């Protein structure tokens, strides 16, 4: 896919609004990412790093 | 890693009895320290072929190493867990080309 | 083969190998007088190459000579200066017998009268 | 071997590391090619002087 | 050849006692002569080719050989006494072009 989707997606993850490539928004407290390009550092590592800012905002 | 759970008790105590009834020191909540997403490291896709084209090795290795620099993982290189001691060990591919490996 | 491109670094590398291999096993003002052995010369290509290394090595030496021309003192495990301070002297024999002039760490821009006047 | 492999390996030699046809000798810090071999040996002294 | 080192010894002993102005005087690198390329001087069949390809291989080699190193065919005989070292050009090029 493209990273320009990931910016607007992780934006949704921040607010406590449903994402686009990701479907966990503090309903398990773990974040589960769906592979659309199978990146293990640019779809998974960066996304789970940035998702904790949204978890803090939810709190 | 898990030894750090010791220190946070004992180093409080020496200060605690000093105040003894004053405004004592709170604890920062535990979830901060559970997460690896406040650390640069992430502690633990890849396509080994033998790294046969050199010209593509040049393009791919630099992105993976830029990840490894800040503790994010690459594909061919990957940071392997060493937080028990202040270091880090990085794992390279054993099929990596002889020049690029050094 | 492009021999021409690599002969101009073959001279710069020659001089750098000179300064590095010759100054092996020297520290202090034995190293500020082994790199100050290469501006005594008449090769103007080498003198300029040395004058980016000589300036760096001189600065701690002139730092110590500001704490030993006025107030201050240097004490460490390895002295890179000509003073050899003498710990645990409570007697009055300190007139020159607490601060020995170490001749081996005298740099090349100081003579006998220059390194002995400052102590 | 060809001259074409030797010119891409002399660039690796310049970094101070071993090429894929020009390899280290332990009797010096000197690289040796697996006539025109002397011309490559002349350029490999840059990687020698880098190593030191 | 070897004699240079002896000269460098005898000069250096002569340099010191006249003026003691220098301190920790330098001595010239022995490693310049050890490594062969600090000094300025050290495939295809060459007989079964036609004349034009012979001249093109020869121009490619002579463009190397103007500065001192062994070429791809032509080398220089060892130094021993020669202060005016020449090279030993390989033939199989025609005797017109040899001049």
């Amino acid at each position: 896919i493209t990273e320009a989707a990931l910016v607007r997606d992780i934006l949704y993850v921040f607010q406590g609004i449903d994402g686009k490539n990701i479907k966990m928004n503090n309903t398990e407290n773990c974040y589960k990412v769906e592979g659309k390009a199978n990146l293990s550092r640019s779809l998974r590592d960066t996304a789970v790093r940035l998702s904790e800012l949204g978890w803090l905002h939810n709190k | 890693l898990q030894q750090s759970l010791e220190l946070k008790r004992k180093m409080l105590r020496d200060k605690q009895n000093k105040k003894n009834s004053g405004q004592h020191l709170p604890i920062f909540p535990a979830w901060v320290y559970e997460r690896p997403a406040l650390i640069g490291d992430f502690l633990i896709t890849a396509l080994p072929i033998g790294t046969l084209p050199l010209a593509s090795q040049e393009s791919a290795v630099v992105e993976d190493l830029l990840y490894v620099l800040v503790g994010v993982d690459g594909r061919y290189v990957s940071a392997q867990p060493l937080a028990g001691r202040q270091s880090r060990t990085f794992l390279v591919d054993p099929n990596l080309d002889l020049s690029i490996r050094e | 083969r492009l021999l021409v491109w690599t002969y101009d670094p073959k001279i710069r590398l020659k001089t750098l190998a000179a300064l590095v291999d010759h100054c092996q096993g020297r520290k202090g003002g034995e190293l500020a007088s082994a790199v100050h052995a290469y501006t005594k010369t008449g090769d103007p290509y080498m003198r300029s190459l040395v004058q980016h290394i000589l300036s760096l090595v001189s600065h701690p030496v002139l730092s110590f000579l500001y704490r030993w021309i006025y107030d201050g003192e240097l004490e460490d495990t390895y002295h890179e200066f000509f003073v050899a301070s003498d710990p645990t002297v409570k007697t009055d024999r300190l007139w020159h017998d607490k601060y020995t002039l170490r001749k081996s760490m005298i740099p090349s821009f100081m003579t006998m009268d220059q390194s002995r006047k400052v102590l």
